[PDB]
């Protein structure tokens, strides 16, 4: 049950908030919940109302482009007209959800509309109908809210005229003891699978909470704009450990610690940008394991020493590096034979990244974002891993003279292929594929919700429902109401559609807004391709130059400093060529004042190809 | 000269990719640090290396000069850095747009002008790649991503014929097809996807090029006979080396065997040609210090000009 | 004698310069033909495996599949020879004639007409008429006759490219890359039924033929008089989803002296049995007696059972890399002697044979 997202662990804070929230709802007062993006305001909110026998839930998600038509449609599905508006339930008072109230945008003259409509509904106790010009009386409908503080770049400050009538609450981050208890319950539930290690529930909960605490304390938002850690990351770590254990072999303590370290590597440190930051994370992992688990026989737990794959067997188990590299090379040769041919070279970093992308893609509702310089092998890797898992590539061919219309058609066709035809698709989106912010808002609607209701309206909605009924009857399921068909359709979309984003230059304003979006940053897994480190470039050069003979001159070994040689210690002339090329590339990028901008290594590959051609001639 | 080639290949290959979008001063500085770095790692290079004299032969140099390219060495090595790209699509960036005529002269009637702002662009483009005609594109600052497969050369070898996917349909390509991109905006924003896959070559004119052109005008007007003598001696040295090689080929073909007057005459001609080579080299040895003195004497004019 | 199982170790070893793609058996004398990736065609003897009997270059590109048939012509003028047809990636297939006296190859004819690479070839004989079938990446299952050398029927069974075919009577089954199968009527070209249920492209498909006498087989014996008169009972398929599935053939709207028509209510396959346990893609299958043998990309070959439905024997680490092809002798035809050997080939430029 840890896979399903409607569960809580009752600690003191959540029951206290539920009690005060019942008091505030029963006091005929509007409620506004304001807190950090990871405090689980929506989680505790749905826990409070869903278990209640006195109130009901209606689902509205605000966007930048949102009008009162959505609110009217949502209330029409649960209320009735007698001029007085009353809910369908005669005992439970309807409670109207409104998350991300800061997200609707100001008009041309510095004001918002939906917040004023909500204010008129909650303090004038009604509104005026637009086409019939009639007053509306509302008796037992309450309003709730969940919005972030306006300090983050993208939240619009709200007028005091609306916050006047609604109570305000702050949901702080749960403390160490509460998180420890919650994740103790999580790990007891997750270790019911392997009873041989039931006694290790407490040290793992302590280790996860402590490691999250230090990873939050060290890497702040000053260094990077995407270091927004939250307990959501710990919950996703729990989900990853479950999806690894449930599909794994017979389990030992050493392999348990290695699995937990691999999950921590692939969920906390995949977004780190600096080599020294990664070394600090490695030292933190060492000291955490040493402090809370006095266990020996634990080997290297770096990124290149923890390789867990499902491709090499029927289960999620650790695999040898050499066998993995050979299997990847042969499968990739077959891929180039069957698909587009590209002279890609195999190295350890690309194996690590292809396995982490494979781990991301196998998850249900799994989406990830790739941040790295151009010509670093991102879209080709995504297509390769999608071909490995039997996915379907739907690459949106968007040209300059494009608009929202063709993008809407390609999204609609992808959704129809995913749902009606029952074919899994791995949608790829490049940085240049988002022209205006409207496509970004469409992506927000697609990912924050399970679908885009705007793409299906009127006759499109009717034919979509008819096709859904035809598919349901073809499968042989007794579904007749529109709610069940719609929920099954969005379940199929959430289960059989994965979006993977390709971002080239994160320092751009469009990229900054794209990675600053709240409905996109939290759900996706952030992966930093970055630029190649020296070892990867050395491996690529050694694998690319050896095809042509270099040894025809007597060479003397030059005595130089250890830090000046990036290849393994030099004994031939090929290593001299590798060192000279890497040194020139580093000096050139340093003397062009690129700054902290990612350094695209395509110059290096082009130089190597020109080198081998010219030396052959 | 063979314990030296691998240093001379790496300085030339690295000249092709990294030095596309740098001007004279940065090129000089980076070439100096490359030579020092090669010296640090003990790989022998040519102390008298010149990129044009290493890759641009006199025939192709004259063929490029007659097409319309200016006589400046920077434009010569940039024409070399463009035309020697067999794998990566090159990018041409000249505000003057002067070398569309040059590439039209080089490719003759095969040069077909296209522009990203055209509406029938895609149809004539797929036609041109079908017949394999050389294609010239204008207004690259408004790059259309529909040619993403052509830019990265993501073809597939379907059978014995190579194939690319343009637009929404399969099209065929031919081996004689080459593509060029010309732009007129030096500060025009370019997508990083296009920039990282092309050879960004800057055909611009800075203050350093002002100094170089002032020095060129001073040499070609103040003492023009000595520069003419340099050009004449370079041409005759190349011709004499070619004639010496032809005479040696004649001597080796005169082995016969299924001495005679023809073989002795060939040997005497080879002797005369080798003596001419030695005399030309001895005369040219005391001619480059005149260039050194002229460079050291015509630098204040460049400094004042800049 | 039909229940022979190869032992735990290979009988002999064979070295090739390049990776092995197809290994067949001479149905009368102990000669093994080994394919390559560089297009070279080899010829090895089981008792003398150090030096090849013959080596020949007939294709510019890689060869993918092979087939070997021994003719049974009723006239004494047309002697019984060996025909070897190799399909390659050079848009062309080549047909060889083996000679016993000189022990050397001889190209007879080459069949053209494919728009892309050809992946499989099968050879069969109904009544004194040799036909050659092949399927290619252009989705065209083409049929040739040996004497005329001309195409007889070109058709598409699947939108995506077909990979492997098998022939039996006037009915051809064909795997494809769209994770589905479809039987076709050989003379007319009408698709009798379409199979679905795999989650990955199909690698190899062959028919399951009948047997004369056996104690109890639940997957080769006829079921009803209709199937007894038809002459086919089950078909087996293998696909890259790490499984092997044996399928029934649905009934058509069959009529006497007329082309069969598909059944609108019974034109869909039914998955009968599935086998799991292979660590990677299953690459090739071969059926003999009551034992189903299949290779995979897990450096291993497995021996399954038709009746009980599990692996009796496993052979881990048979090669350094992927295991590419297996082949046996035909047991359902009385002309071919079902003698006891097994031959396998790997991607690590090695081949192995199983004797006794
Ligand atoms: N008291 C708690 N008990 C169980 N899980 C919690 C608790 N507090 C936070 N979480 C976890 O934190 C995550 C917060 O996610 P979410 O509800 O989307 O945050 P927000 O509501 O701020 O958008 C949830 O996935 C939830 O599992
Ligand atoms: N070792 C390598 N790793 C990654 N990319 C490489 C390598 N060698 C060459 N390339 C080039 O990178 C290109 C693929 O990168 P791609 O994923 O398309 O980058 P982007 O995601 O920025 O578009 C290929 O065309 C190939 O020529
Ligand atoms: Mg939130």
């Amino acid at each position: 049950e840890v896979m399903r997202p409607d569960i809580v662990i009752p600690t003191i804070d959540t029951i206290k908030h539920e009690k005060i929230f019942y008091d505030l709802l029963n006091s005929k007062r509007g409620i506004i919940l304001c807190g950090p993006p990871g405090s689980g305001k929506t989680m505790i909110m749905n826990n409070a109302l869903r278990n209640s026998s006195l109130y009901d839930v209606v689902g509205i998600n605000f966007s930048k482009d949102t009008t009162t038509e959505h609110i009217l449609s949502a209330l029409h599905r649960h209320t009735n007209y007698v001029l007085t508006l009353l809910p369908k339930s005669d005992i439970k008072n309807l409670v109207l959800f409104c998350d991300e109230i800061n997200l609707p945008k100001l008009d041309k003259y510095g004001s918002q509309n939906v917040v004023l409509f909500l204010r008129q509904l909650m303090e004038k106790q009604g509104f005026w109908k637009t086409p019939e010009n009639k007053w509306v009386t509302i008796e037992r409908i309450h309003i709730v809210g969940a919005c972030n503080p306006p300090t983050d770049p993208g939240r619009i400050p709200m007028s005091e005229r609306f916050t006047r009538h609604a109570a305000i609450l702050y949901l702080g981050y749960p403390s160490g003891k509460s998180l420890s208890q919650i994740y103790e319950i999580y790990y007891k539930a997750i270790f019911k699978l392997v009873p041989e290690f039931r006694s290790y529930t407490e040290p793992f909960a302590r280790a996860s909470v402590h490691l999250y605490n230090e990873c939050k304390a060290r890497y702040s938002t000053g260094l990077q704009s995407h270091y927004l850690f939250s307990p959501r990351e710990l919950t996703r770590l729990v989900r990853g450990v479950y999806t690894a254990i449930n599909t794994g072999p017979r389990q030992t303590l050493r392999s348990l610690i290695r699995l937990w370290a691999y999950e921590a590597w692939r969920i906390f440190a995949d977004r780190l940008v600096g080599v020294k930051e990664k070394n600090s994370f490695e030292q933190l992992l060492y000291e955490t394991v040493d402090k809370y688990l006095p266990n020996q026989d634990l080997g290297n737990i770096s990124s290149t020493s923890l390789l867990f794959s499902g491709l090499l067997s029927l289960d999620f188990k650790e695999v040898n590096k050499t066998d993995l590299v050979n299997f990847i090379e042969e499968r990739f040769k077959t891929f180039c034979d069957e698909e587009l041919e590209v002279p890609m070279v195999i190295h350890e970093s690309m194996v690590d990244h292809i396995l982490r992308i494979d781990r991301a893609l196998k998850q249900v509702q799994g989406h990830m974002m790739l941040i790295g310089a151009s010509r670093t092998g991102k879209t080709i890797l995504t297509r390769f891993v999608a071909w490995l898992n039997g996915l379907k590539i739907v690459q949106p061919k968007i040209h300059r003279h494009s608009n929202l219309s063709d993008f809407d058609m390609i999204l609609k066709k992808a959704i129809s292929d995913c749902s009606l035809k029952e074919s899994r698709t791995c949608l790829i989106i490049d940085e240049s594929n988002i022209l205006e912010t409207a496509f970004l808002e469409r992506m927000n609607t697609l990912l924050a919700n399970a679908d885009i209701p705007d793409l299906f309206q009127g006759e499109e909605y009717d034919k979509l429902l008819n096709n859904l009924r035809n598919k349901t009857r073809s499968l042989g399921l007794l579904l007749d109401t529109e709610q069940e068909l719609y929920d099954w359709f969005v379940g199929e979309i959430a289960k059989n559609l994965h979006v993977v984003f390709t971002i080239c230059d994160p320092t751009n304003n469009k990229s900054s807004a794209m990675i600053s979006s709240p409905a996109l940053f939290n759900r996706c897994i952030i992966n930093w391709m970055g630029d190649w480190d020296t070892k990867t470039m050395s491996q690529v050069a050694n694998n690319m130059v050896d095809v042509v003979p270099m040894e025809f001159t007597d060479f003397i070994v030059p005595e130089v400093n250890k830090e000046l040689v990036f290849t393994e210690p030099i004994q031939t002339i090929r290593d001299a060529v590798v060192n000279i090329l890497i040194h020139f590339d580093r000096n050139f990028y340093q003397k062009m004042k690129v700054g902290v901008n990612p350094r695209s290594p395509g110059y290096f590959i082009d130089g190597l190809r020109a080198l081998v051609k010219l030396v052959t001639a | 000269t063979s314990q030296e080639l691998i240093g001379n290949c790496i300085i030339s290959s690295i000249y092709e990719t990294y030095f596309g979008h740098l001007n004279e001063r940065e090129r000089g500085d980076m070439l100096v640090i490359l030579k020092r770095l090669l010296g640090k790692f003990a790989v022998k290079y040519d102390v008298n290396y010149r990129f044009i004299d290493y890759l641009v032969t006199l025939d192709e140099k004259m063929k490029w000069l007659e097409c319309g390219l200016d006589k400046n060495d920077y434009f010569l090595e940039n024409m070399s850095i463009v035309m020697n790209s067999q794998d990566a699509v090159p990018f041409l960036l000249d505000p003057s747009s002067h070398m569309i005529t040059v590439i039209s002269n080089y490719y003759g009637n095969k040069t077909v002008l296209l522009s990203f702002l055209e509406e029938g662009f895609v149809k004539r483009l797929e036609n041109a790649v079908r017949f394999g005609s050389v294609v010239i594109i204008q207004d690259g600052e408004f790059f259309d991503p529909i040619i993403s497969r052509l830019i990265s050369r993501e073809f597939n070898h379907a059978g014995n014929r190579v194939t690319v996917e343009i637009g929404d349909h399969e099209v065929d390509v031919s081996g004689d097809f080459k593509l060029f991109i010309h732009s007129c905006d030096p500060s025009g924003d370019i997508p990083i996807f296009l920039r990282s896959r092309v050879r960004l070559v800057h055909f611009v004119t800075n203050k350093e090029s002002i100094e170089t052109r002032i020095f060129d005008i001073t040499l070609t007007e103040e003492n023009a006979e000595m520069q003419r003598k340099r050009e004449d001696l370079i041409k005759l040295n190349t011709e004499y080396r070619l004639k010496l090689k032809n005479l040696e080929k004649r001597l080796l073909e005169e082995l016969n065997n299924s001495e005679n007057d023809e073989l002795m005459v060939t040997l005497n001609n080879l002797k005369k040609e080798a003596m001419n080579i030695e005399k030309k080299l001895s005369e040219s040895e005391e001619f480059f210090p005149q260039f050194d003195n002229l460079v050291e004497e015509y630098s204040i004019i460049g400094k004042h000009s800049v | 004698v039909l229940k022979w199982i190869p032992r735990n170790l290979p009988s002999c070893l064979i070295n090739v310069e390049s990776s092995v793609t197809s290994v067949k058996l001479h149905p009368n004398l102990p000669i093994v033909f080994v394919a390559t990736d560089h297009g070279k065609l080899y010829a090895f003897d089981l008792f003398n495996y150090t030096i090849p009997l013959a080596s020949l270059q007939s294709h510019t590109k890689a060869i993918t599949s092979m087939d070997v048939l021994f003719t049974n012509y009723t006239n004494s003028s047309k002697k019984n020879y060996l025909v070897i047809v190799t399909a390659s990636k050079d848009l062309q297939i080549h047909v060889f004639k083996w000679v016993s006296e000189e022990c050397k190859f001889q190209q007879i004819r080459s069949l053209l007409g494919h728009e892309h690479i050809v992946s499989a070839v099968k050879i069969w004989q109904k009544n004194n008429d040799v036909h050659i079938a092949s399927c290619s990446r252009d989705q065209t299952v083409k049929i040739w006759d040996f004497h005329n050398g001309w195409s007889l029927k070109t058709f598409q069974p699947h939108s995506q490219w077909v990979r492997s075919i098998d022939v039996l009577g006037d009915y051809i089954i064909s795997g494809s890359h769209d994770t589905t199968l479809r039987l076709t009527h050989w003379p007319s070209g009408n698709g009798l039924s379409v199979g679905t249920g795999h989650e990955f492209p199909i690698e190899k498909v062959k028919f399951i033929h009948f047997i004369e006498d056996s104690p109890e087989i639940r997957f080769r014996t006829p079921s009803t008089d209709r199937y007894k008169n038809w002459g086919m009972q089950y078909c087996v398929s293998a696909s890259r989803d790490r499984t092997i599935k044996i399928w029934e053939i649905p009934l058509p709207t069959l009529m006497a002296h007329r082309a069969p028509i598909p059944n609108p209510t019974d034109s869909n396959f039914r998955c009968v049995l599935t086998l799991k346990g292979h660590l990677s893609w299953v690459r090739d299958i071969s059926i003999r007696g009551q034992y189903l043998f299949s290779c995979a990309d897990d450096k291993s070959v497995r021996c399954w059972d038709l009746n009980t439905g599990q692996c009796l024997h496993v052979w881990e680490k048979l090669h350094t890399g992927f295991v590419n092809c297996l082949d046996l002798d035909v047991d359902f035809d009385s002309n071919v002697t079902p003698r006891q050997m097994m031959v396998t080939g790997g991607l690590d430029c090695k081949s192995n044979v199983f004797m006794r």
